[PDB]
């Protein structure tokens, strides 16, 4: 069965240095296959938060999600050069609305 | 045995997540049973489409004895 994991791609946020911040995102989407899965990404420069429903197979941003049936999403950096890069994956329904650190 | 007002809020009461508006509408409640439904017009997402469908059975009008 297809999970709803928030689709509302790349967004400016106010995420800052609390420990966990909340997708402001308006919408909640129901994924279109059945294997996927919520991820939601935190790239730091201003700050852009970016949560798709993405497949565990398949890499994103040339990186691969290890923890992806986590039933609560967790952020962890991914080291991309030039910038400041977190990212994380959920197995639950709309994991990714509560983003923790 | 005579129709009657309530109020559902999606998220808040029957627990549907996957419906993007409306939050709520009115639907009504009938012992007294239902006579006549009425459709309601829905929007949501797939992936990021959004799509628009009328969910048929959302709103009572008429009740029968």
């Amino acid at each position: 069965f297809p999970q709803l994991c928030k689709f509302c791609d790349v967004r400016f946020s106010t995420c800052d240095n609390q420990k966990s911040c909340m997708s402001n995102c308006s919408i909640t989407s129901i994924c279109e296959k059945p294997q996927e899965v919520c991820v939601a990404v935190w790239r730091k420069n201003n700050i852009t938060l970016e949560t798709v429903c993405h497949d565990p197979k398949l890499p994103y941003h040339d990186f691969i999600l290890e923890d992806a049936a986590s039933p609560t999403c967790i952020m962890k950096e991914k080291k991309k050069p030039g910038e400041t890069f977190f990212m994380c994956s959920c197995s639950s329904d709309e994991c990714n609305d509560n983003i923790i650190f | 045995c005579c129709l009657r007002p309530l109020y559902i809020d999606f998220r808040k009461d029957l627990g549907w997540k996957w419906i993007h508006e409306p939050k709520g509408y009115n639907a009504n409640f009938c012992c007294c049973v239902s006579q006549d439904l009425e459709p309601l017009t829905i929007v949501y997402y797939v992936g990021r489409k959004p799509k628009v469908e009328q969910l048929s059975n959302m709103i009572v009008k008429s009740c029968k004895c």
